[PDB]
């Protein structure tokens, strides 16, 4: 009868960086879309 | 009638040469003071970001 499981362990939510379609509207907006992706990843890591 | 006229005649070539150089000097200085001036305008991405924030997104 050895250790079974660490019930106080949660697999961290593996985030995924949103990928935008490559058009002119993305090249013009590249900085803004990158900021949105960074904000999304930060929210996913922290929780909200 | 004779003396001063001859010495004025002798002066003409050098004065003409020096004044041509002076005129070229003025033109050269006029060109040298010209320099394309590029202006910088607020990037529209910050406008697009403030637009998004105002939406409460």
């Amino acid at each position: 009868r050895a250790d079974e499981v660490d019930y106080t362990n949660l697999p961290a939510p593996k985030p995924q960086k949103t990928v935008w379609d490559d058009n002119i509207e993305t090249e013009v907006l590249r900085k803004y879309l990158d900021g949105l992706s960074q904000y999304d990843m930060e929210e996913a890591k922290y929780g909200v | 009638d004779i003396m001063v006229p001859s010495f004025v005649y002798n002066k003409l070539p050098v004065i003409h040469f020096l004044q041509e150089k002076r005129a070229e000097q003025k033109l050269r200085r006029v060109l040298d003071e010209t320099y394309t001036e590029w202006t910088e305008e607020l990037d529209q991405a910050h406008v697009t970001d403030a637009i998004t924030r105002s939406l409460n997104i």
